[PDB]
């Protein structure tokens, strides 16, 4: 019974941290467009 | 029962860092979305 217990422990776990590897992933692309969205404006404001 | 509870806790933590990471996504989903429209209505008075 401690081994089952400890199976779908270990199982819901790859559940879980694969959504938090996504989320860490889908993040960084989005920081990274942020930026560009940010450069597009500071250099265009530079002529107002 | 160590392994046991040691799992519990990760879970609990990793159904929390699912929350927290997508509040930070989130943030900057917000972000790229307004900088999307500053750069937007700033060219749509700009334009002739």
């Amino acid at each position: 019974q401690l081994e089952a217990k400890v199976k779908e422990m270990n199982e819901r776990l790859e559940d879980e941290e694969e959504m938090n590897a996504e989320l860490t992933a889908k993040k960084r692309k989005l920081e990274d467009e942020c930026s560009e969205l940010k450069r597009d404006i500071d250099d265009l404001e530079l002529t107002l | 029962e160590a392994k046991v509870k040691e799992m519990n806790e990760r879970l609990e933590d990793e159904e929390e860092m699912n929350a927290e990471l997508t509040a930070k996504k989130r943030k900057l989903e917000d972000e790229c979305s307004e900088l999307k429209r500053d750069i937007d209505d700033l060219e749509l008075t700009l334009a002739k």
